[PDB]
RNA sequence: ACAGCAGCAGGCGCGAAAAUUACCGAAGCCUCCAAGAGGGCGGUAGUGAAGAGACGUGAAAACAAGUGUGUGUAAAAACCACAUGAGUAACUGGAGGUCAAGGCUGGUGCCAGCAUCCGCGGUAAUACCAGCUCCAGGAGUGUCUAUGAUGAUUGCUGCGAUUAAAAGGUCCGUAGUCGAAGAACAGUACUUGUUUGUAAUGUGGCUUAUCGAGAGCCGAAUAGAACGAGAAGAGUUCAGAGUAAGGAGCGAAGGAGGGCUAGAUUAUUGAGCAGCGAGAGGUGAAAUUUGAUGACCUGCUUAGGAGUAACAGAGGCGAAAGCGCUAGUCAAGAACGAAUCCGAUGAUCAAGGACGUAGGCUGGAGGAUCGAAGACGAUUAGAGACCGUAGUAGUUCCAGCAGUAAACGAUGCCUACGCUGUUGUGGUUAUGAGCACGGCAGAAGAGAAAUCUAGUAGGGCUUUGGGGAGAGUACGCGCGCAA
RNA sequence: UGAGUGCAGGGUUCUAGAUCUGAUACAAGUCGUAACAAGGCAGCUGUAGGAGAACCUGUAGCUGGAUCA
């Protein structure tokens, strides 16, 4: 292939080598758009449904705390990480919650959560590290 | 077979690796030649004998200790006078030493004589 | 990782081999890899020698021997202490053995 | 290397480095050219023409007194076959291989002979008729 | 009956996502029968930390932002000039390592939480929650999401395939990519001149807004095309030329290479008959089992179906799978010797075609030995297994199907350049040596090492890998009687 | 020249479904112990039977073997 009329060879093999890239074969067979924050969109809307609670993969000992949530522009129901020290409080089943990525190159678990891929940022139209830290208050 | 320009110089290579002074290379064209007179004029080989034996042909060299290293390219690409100096700077070890052989509508030349010619031509091969 | 140059066989330049039969276990071996043992063996034991020159008819009498090849696989080779595990710089010497009796 | 199998043999005879006159014979020119017209009437191939000529007559090369090919000397003698005999030997194999599994039908290694011979016959077929040698539509005797 | 905002404002939805139902006889342009009329085209401001410049938040004597006039414009506001007051003006992320900066004090005790990654916390936490001091950037700083770089982890330059992931079981073969020396010839590619071909952007500059982005003027330019020129490489032809390129042929010889015909020395079983009169077999040790219907062992007769011991090897032959008794017969091949003939006929190979141990399947022949399945005897907690007794399909042959192996020297095929000693096999020999096919032991280089079919290298062509798993699995398709 | 609309079919993409059958994670549940030491019958590859389950048995192969002899 490397004489110097082989253009045309050439060119079809290499094309052909790179769908062994993970990276390049999703992109170009795989479901890119089945995720709620994705190659779709930074930020996804949807209502509290459920409160719930899952252990820590070993060797930690914990207790990580979690919400369902109804997801309006798919109707997927999926789950969430609920940041802060004190945070679950100042969530109401059928809230409205903003919800964002955990920041892997696919849609991957980090730390210690099994099986979670996405963390809660405002509740009810507001910063949720505001209302921890009791610098505003719910829109009541 | 094997190139006749790819076995001029690994048969050269590595009789200097050794330590010999003088080779005999087996098979022989007219761009070999014509290569080998180029390390005559300027210094790298000494003396030069050709046999006319009726077999293809072949030809004794003797070396000097100035060689380095040479080498072939194939293929051999076309090049504007714009694109030699990407190569000069691929193949050479420095800016002020070495020749990258380039042959022309008029017969083999240096990268310094392109300049002066103002010509192009296809890569063959280089020497330092 | 490769143990032996030799892939512990005596075959070079061939396809296949004849197989031939372990005389402790019945277990088939290829001929190129199997342990071999010589034997030659009198009929008469040594200490018999000394009545069999009263017992026998004749003026001088030679005793009859009786001749053996065994083949042997590696199991049995090693198990019956034929031969024997040895070191790295050692398991490169070659020499030939004694016929046994 | 070799074509159809794994050899490397290096089995040639050298050819000379200038030609003369053979001037030790004992027979004129004309006498060397009656020689192989008759040879040639007679049905020998061309090579043992060349044979012949070295080992009876005592000419080397057989080309030193009649500065022309055997071949060519044919073709103007008018002596020319219908087929050249490189092609014409190799169709003979063939027959023979054939005559053989024909009564031998258990052969397997007759059958893997012939699928190499024919292939060699088409090789040179095809540069035959492409130096007009041969008509277009020429097939094997089979 | 009427009606169609992917015109300008504006509203509702949808979403993670985007401004005023504002002024306009002025600037740039367009339209008419016009010393005039029209234009949401266009211009002017308002709104918003998408982007980009220049500067405030003090000095050691003495500091923005305000205000009033003038300007500015279509009218304005801002900008600039002079004159008045004065003394206002920092946050975001961090402080165990990568990675700049605290083993500080108090709470909490695998809780609550933190942490991209590695990891912290079970009562002595520089990592959680706070106080206090430090660090970094600074009118800005954190997070999420696509992409370029990191990355020689996509490799033209420039990676790998003995053992880490990775050379097709072996051949034939089309399309495709790649192809001697010598003597000559021609100009379409190739390279280059002149002329065309670029507003903005970008590039090399100079000049004016306090400065700096900005604005204004200059010069050269890509790919593409027109006409000339040069002939090294590539291309075409020739034969008083004949490759350590190929094919045809000659001579003497070598080999478990293959098909067929006709024979062979023993051995293992089975029957017949004769002799003898109590055990044989099997194991680590024993039991199933067989024997007075005479076993076992020793004779003589016979009947079958497999196989070729010892010699026999780091020996030979074959494309691989594979091939071992003796004669006769039938084709083709490899190597060697040499002054035979033809002349580029060649290398590698998708598609397509032929062979392929064993076990398996369809039909016929046959059936000694061995033995999956099945059945017993022992051993064990239990053995369905390992061991012993027995026993069927298969194991052999002819005519076919099938298509897999740790089909391995785990090392593709042609072709090169390469140190020494020793030992083989077959020819030839000036007896000094060579040519083809091997084994072995060092060296030098190489490599992560072990080691070396792995040294040197932009020679040609095909196959093939890209962190573990799921997975050589699902769906579709092609072959097969099925497997 | 033809908009619309009947009636059969196809081509695409999604989605329902009694029941069955894979995979993955299961702090540590039950039964054995198949592999790694000659792992207690040396291991592994192909093929064919059998079996609670790892697996066991015949046949040809390989050393990555417990032998460069
Ligand atoms: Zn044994």
């Amino acid at each position: 292939m490397y004489g110097l009329l082989a253009a045309r060879n050439l060119k079809k093999n290499r094309h052909k080598r790179r769908y062994a890239d993970k990276d390049f074969a999703k992109k170009a067979r795989g479901d890119i758009y089945q995720n709620a924050v994705g190659y779709s969109a930074p930020h996804a809307k949807g209502i509290v449904t459920e409160k719930l609670g899952v252990e820590a993969k070993q060797p930690n000992s914990a207790i990580r705390k979690c919400v369902r949530v109804h997801i309006v522009r798919l109707n997927k129901k999926v789950i969430a990480y609920v940041p802060h020290d004190g945070g679950l409080n100042q969530i109401e089943i059928n809230d409205e919650v903003i919800v964002e990525g955990l920041g892997k190159k696919g849609c991957r678990s980090k730390g210690d959560i099994p099986g979670v891929r996405f963390r809660v940022c405002k509740v009810q139209k507001v910063s949720l590290k505001a209302l921890v830290t009791k610098k505003k208050e719910r829109p009541a | 077979m094997m190139d006749k320009l790819a076995n001029l110089c690994i048969t050269i290579n590595n009789a200097n690796r050794a330590q010999k002074r003088s080779v005999v290379i087996r098979r022989i064209s007219k761009v070999c030649r014509l290569f080998l007179e180029s390390m005559q004029k300027h210094g790298y080989i000494t003396d030069i004998v050709y046999i006319d034996d009726h077999r293809e042909g072949k030809a004794v060299v003797g070396l000097s200790g100035r060689l380095n290293r040479c080498g072939a390219i194939c293929p051999r690409y076309d090049v504007e006078l714009k694109d030699v100096e990407r190569y000069r700077a691929n193949l050479l070890p420095s800016r002020g030493f070495g020749h990258l052989i380039v042959t022309s509508s008029k017969g083999l030349i240096d990268h310094r004589e392109c300049i002066q010619h103002n010509t192009g031509g296809k890569i063959l091969g280089y020497f330092y | 990782t490769k143990k032996r140059s030799n892939n512990g066989r005596s075959k070079k330049n061939r396809g296949h081999t004849r197989c031939v039969r372990c005389e402790h276990c019945s277990a088939m071996v290829p001929n190129d890899k199997a342990i071999k043992k010589f034997v030659v063996r009198s009929v008469i034991d040594a200490a018999s020698l000394d009545d069999l020159k009263i017992a026998t008819i004749y003026e001088e009498y030679e005793v009859p021997k009786s001749y053996y090849k065994l083949n042997y696989c590696v199991s049995c080779a090693v198990h019956i202490k034929l031969v024997r595990v040895r070191s790295r710089w050692e398991r490169k010497i070659r020499k030939e053995q004694r016929v046994s009796a | 290397a070799r074509m159809y199998s794994n050899g490397k043999g290096q089995s040639k005879s050298v050819t000379p480095y200038n030609l003369t006159y053979p001037t030790y014979i004992k027979h004129s020119k004309e006498e060397i050219v009656d020689v192989i017209l008759n040879l040639a009437r007679k049905g020998t191939p061309p090579s043992q023409i060349g044979n012949i000529l070295r080992d009876n007559y005592g000419v080397g090369k057989s080309f030193a007194v009649t500065k022309t090919k055997i071949l060519t000397l044919l073709k103007i003698a008018g002596l020319k076959p219908v087929i050249p005999e490189d092609l014409n030997n190799i169709v003979k194999k063939c027959v023979n291989i054939k005559a053989h599994l024909a009564k031998y039908t258990n052969d397997k290694s007759s059958k893997y002979q012939l699928i190499q011979m024919q292939s060699c016959l088409y090789r040179v077929a095809r540069y035959y008729k492409s130096k007009n040698e041969l008509p277009a539509g020429w097939k094997p005797p089979f």
